[PDB]
RNA sequence: AAUUCCGAUAACGAACGAGAUCUUAACCUGCUAAUUAGCGGCGAGUACACUGUACUUGCUGCUUCUUAGAGGAACAUUGUGUGUCUAACACAAGGAAGUUUAAGGCAACAACAGGUCUGUGAUGUCCUUAGAUGAACUAGGCUGCACGCGUGCUACACUGA
RNA sequence: UGGGGAUAGAUUAUUGCAAUUAUUAAUCUUGAACGAGGAAUGCCUAGUAAGCAUGAUUCAUCAGAUUGUGCUAACUACGUC
């Protein structure tokens, strides 16, 4: 199945049990809230899978 | 008596007469515990 | 052709001749290699290209190899302390001699013989 | 287990694959054909 | 005339001597190609390819490499050639031309200009490694 | 102008998921004639982007037990692997590598609810998966490593079940999709 | 393979201007062909050094050893036997025990050195302590080096 | 003269004083030759007994050697040196005609 | 990084610790210096080219590199973000160096009936002292082995032998 | 399997007053388990880890030890309770 695109705008915070998850605002309104695994910098572009599955901020 | 001029029983600490743990490097002939008591005045200072 | 059986199995035949020669005794390899050079069977070929005459020559060289140029120190089973003096004695005869030496040790008695009879290693493993 | 033998891309693996040969025999075929790893013709 | 300079990566040192000549380059008594590993060979040819073949055609280069292992020597040579070419143009040829040349080298890589300063962290008792320790067990 | 091993052009790419091109970063100051550049890559988080994608592939490939630190043999194996690729299939090897990375990376994964995979991480995981696939194939297996590495790169570039990396990515992507 | 395009000016005036191996193999082959230096017969039954722990297993090696030694002599102009023993040393797997480098067998080295010396290639002196290279050898090595460089190059 | 010591600062003071002393009298010295420092290093286990963690300390005895070759009458230079030294500096003869 | 600072604040002011100090390793002084270090200068050959290159014996300005003395150099410097906008942090640039440049060393208070009298002519008491637990000599033994647990070494191959 | 070198058998050397419970050394022969390791559990963030050596300490003789030192130069972050 198929990639879709959102560009990382802002890194909000590192989350999860072992700290490996990161809360992120991404631009596809056309904002999308994300939880991402692995190192992210601003101006990275994030590959979406199930595109309507917007996350819960902590 | 039957000493040997080689091997462990041939030699002993210059200060304390222990046969064990002797520094023979540079011909010091002192056991390391004794050497720790003397180590500054001999010149063997600590640094790094 | 391929799939030979000599004194013992030597079914090697896609395999190189020298390693095929090792497969009897001389698995230490130097003894096999010097015998191969002295016999003058050539190392290049595979063991399915051996000549019967070449094999016989190898047996001839192997038998008492002092008379070629193979050195006395290089030779195994040297002094073998007795009135005589010996050579490397090959295969089941070699095993028979080793067995013979162990039998002599048991009669002779000293600590190595006694440990061997008992079932305990020669230099010690430190069984603690 | 081996089942490759004496008689009937120039990598040793390709020759071994195509003709079902041991790699020394594959090398022997390469040398015959031409007339560790390095630049190709 | 002649300028002498160096390159230094790990415990290697490579002295570069840049004199007036014809384009002959040696490494100790021996020609420049004779350094062995083909991959790292290209790294030492690399400054020649960035600067073309004309600039060396007026100059003979002699190199003396002492100390360090294989990788360390190659980088030290690469560094020394860099430092050599640029320094010769500052004393003899022309500062603007040298600045242009320096810009070309800098634009490609700063590693050529100034060596990496990484060097060993000392061994510390309680383990074979520099920081690594003996295996503890309960 | 500059070319890899004097053999591969590196002036052409496809655009991937856009993120991957930015990450792999084949561009003039990242170009070099040969693998083996040991500049400081652990300066900060992002710094791995500036490390050449070929350099990254050699470093990963060198990794495993007895083969550690033997970097020149690992480089030799990649150079031969590209040469094999050039002959076996019709494309430029540099392009074949770009295709393999574009297919190869897994995009979603789970720690506790699946979460999206960051693109730098996705590149690293793909390189690791390709090399691990080569290693699994290599051991005791008669075919030489340069060819085995070449087979992983072409199969990953194609997209196939004759690549470990795609299979592993499929496994990762399915588990994440199922969990979430 | 052996030829590659070059971005600087080669000199071709010495052994220092040509790769070790091609020069060594050709010189070894030439030496055996000429028959200046003997095999000798006893040398086939022994190893190069203890790090091998096996037969030398390569036939023409003695000429190679001589050829490399001769090259080392041009490279380093005053040396003795110990230098050779150290040069040709390699690692010895001691079974269960760790590796150590272990010196090359000194008789074969001593014999090669002596045969070269007899043929006017190399020379024992007190002015410079050990073996140096000497004049008939120096001329021959230099000339043979030129002959090879031209023959290989084009 | 050749100066050997385990006190850097003392050697330095001696170096300056003989340098000034000579330069009054126009004497020929070949400028202070600092030899490679030798350190006598001893690597010592802490604790007189085993117990507790294996803890080592590394002792260093750093010896300084410095060298000056001099063309003059011996007696004045040695007398100037010998009175001006602190006993931690060990003085050894060296002399030239040029 | 830090009872590190700020800030608040019935406390204000302190002190030790910590930082700091010190030893290396990291860069620059075309200053300081040449021996038992280099570099050239220059004689002399041996070799090849070609209007220099390689290689050895003899004499003898230079100090870039070998060595080692003294001294310099970063303080988050500049720029941009975030921060009570306070202490400060983040990013980019500059820079030999930006996690106090990297590494060490040094070790508060109060403990533990932790370890050591098998290091000591440091040492109490209790034991022993000519059929000695002193001094000393010859063997044997500390490594023995149904078996249980540590730390290492060497492997299980072809990115290899 | 020419991987693997445990094990054993035969040697001549070398150190020492003394080498057998093989001090150590080489030389030929001898060719065990072991197919990547259960449950468990250790170390580690940049010239490090890993791999590869080697100097020194003990030493009459004895490194598979310890301590130094280099060369070969990874992975993965660059955080969370």
């Amino acid at each position: 199945e198929k990639s879709k695109l959102a560009k990382v705008e802002k890194v909000l915070g590192r989350t999860g049990s072992r700290g490996g998850v990161i809360q992120v605002r991404a631009q596809f309104g056309r904002f999308l809230i994300r939880n991402v695994k692995g190192p992210v910098r601003e101006g990275d572009i994030l590959a979406l899978l199930e595109t309507e599955r917007e996350a819960r901020r902590l | 008596v039957h000493p040997k001029k080689y091997g462990q029983g041939s030699r002993q600490c210059r200060v304390c007469s222990n046969k064990h743990a002797i520094i023979r490097k540079y011909n010091i002939n002192i056991c390391r515990q004794c050497f720790r008591e003397r180590a500054d005045i001999i010149g063997f200072k600590k640094y790094r | 052709q391929h799939i030979l059986r000599i004194l013992n199995t030597n079914v090697d035949g896609k395999e190189k001749v020298i390693i095929a020669l090792t497969a009897i005794k001389g698995i230490g390899k130097r003894m096999a290699t010097v015998i191969c050079k002295q016999a003058n069977v050539d190392p290049t070929k595979r063991a399915g290209e051996l000549t019967t005459e070449e094999i016989d020559n190898i047996v001839h060289i192997m038998s008492t190899p002092t008379q070629f140029k193979i050195p006395d120190w290089f030779l195994n089973r040297r002094k073998d302390l007795k009135e005589g003096k010996n050579i490397h004695v090959i295969a089941n005869q070699l095993d028979s001699y080793l067995r013979e030496d162990l039998e002599r040790m048991k009669k002779i008695r000293l600590h190595r013989g006694l440990r061997h009879h008992w079932g305990l290693r020669v230099r010690g493993q430190h069984t603690k | 287990k081996l089942n490759h033998a004496v008689f009937i891309v120039i990598t040793p693996s390709a020759i071994a694959e195509k003709y079902k040969v041991n790699l020394s025999v594959a090398r022997a075929v390469i040398n015959h054909l031409a007339d560790s790893q390095k630049l190709y013709t | 005339k002649r300028v002498q300079t160096f390159g230094k990566k790990k415990t290697a040192v490579a002295v570069a001597t840049v004199t007036n000549g014809k384009g002959l380059i040696k490494l100790n008594g021996k020609n420049l190609d004779l350094v062995e590993p083909y991959i790292l060979k290209t790294k030492v040819y690399e400054p020649l390819w960035l600067i073309g073949s004309g600039k060396l055609k007026n100059l003979d280069i002699r190199i003396r490499v002492k100390g360090g292992g294989q990788t360390s020597q190659i980088y030290a040579i690469r560094q020394a050639i860099g430092k050599g070419i640029i320094s010769y143009y500052q004393k003899y040829v022309d500062e603007s031309t040298k600045k242009e040349l320096k810009d070309v080298l800098l634009r490609y890589d700063r590693s050529l200009l100034v060596g990496d300063t990484r060097r060993c962290e000392p061994k510390k008792f309680g383990g074979k490694g520099a920081r690594a320790r003996y295996q503890k067990s309960y | 102008d500059i070319k890899l091993f004097k053999k591969w052009s590196y002036e052409e790419i496809n655009i991937a998921d856009l993120s991957l091109v930015d990450c792999i970063a084949v561009s003039q100051k990242a170009c070099v004639y040969t693998p083996h550049t040991a500049g400081r890559y652990q300066k900060k988080r992002f710094r791995k982007a500036l490390c050449p994608i070929v350099e990254r592939l050699v470093n990963s490939m060198m990794m495993h037990g007895r083969n550690n630190g033997k970097k020149l043999k690992a480089i030799r194996i990649v150079a031969y692997a590209f040469e094999i690729i050039h002959l076996m299939t019709g494309e430029n090897p540099l392009q074949v590598f770009v295709n393999a990375v574009q297919k190869g990376g897994p995009r979603e994964d789970s720690t506790r609810q699946a979460v999206d995979v960051s693109p730098l991480r996705r590149v690293n995981q793909a390189i690791y998966l390709i090399c691990t696939g080569a290693r699994n194939a290599a051991f005791r297996n008669i075919k030489s490593i340069s060819e085995c590495l070449a087979e992983e790169i072409i199969n990953c570039a194609n997209e196939s079940s004759s690549s470990y990396a795609i299979k592993k990515k499929d496994e990762i992507e399915r588990v994440a999709k199922a969990n979430r | 393979r052996l030829l590659e395009p070059v971005p600087f000016v080669k000199t071709n005036n010495c052994i220092k201007d040509v790769d070790a191996d091609l020069f060594i193999r050709s010189y070894a082959t030439h030496l055996k062909l000429h028959n200046k230096i003997t095999y000798p017969k006893w040398c086939t039954f022994v190893k190069t050094g203890k790090g091998r722990k096996l037969a030398p297993l390569n036939e023409d090696w003695y000429f190679i050893r001589a050829s490399s030694i001769l090259r080392r002599l041009y490279l380093h102009p005053d040396i003795g036997v110990g230098f050779l023993r150290r040069q040709f040393s390699s690692k010895q797997r001691r079974g269960v025990a760790p590796n150590h480098t272990s010196l090359a067998s000194g008789k074969i080295l001593r014999s090669i050195l002596q045969q070269l010396e007899n043929l006017g290639y190399v020379e024992q002196n007190p002015k410079k302590k050990g073996r140096r290279l000497t004049t008939k050898g120096e001329n021959a090595i230099n000339n043979f080096a030129r002959y090879i460089n031209k023959k290989v190059y084009n | 003269i050749a100066l050997t010591s385990k006190n850097l600062r003392a050697i330095e003071k001696v170096c300056s004083d003989i340098m000034k002393g000579a330069k009054e009298k126009n004497l020929n010295v070949s400028g202070p030759v600092r030899l490679p420092v030798k350190t006598l290093r001893i690597t010592t286990r802490k604790s007189p007994c085993g117990e507790g963690t294996n803890t080592w300390d590394r002792f260093e005895l750093r010896i300084y050697k410095r060298l000056i070759d001099l063309y003059s009458q011996c007696e004045v230079v040695t007398q100037m040196t010998s009175i001006n030294i602190d006993p931690v500096v060990e003085v050894e003869v060296i002399i030239t005609d040029s």
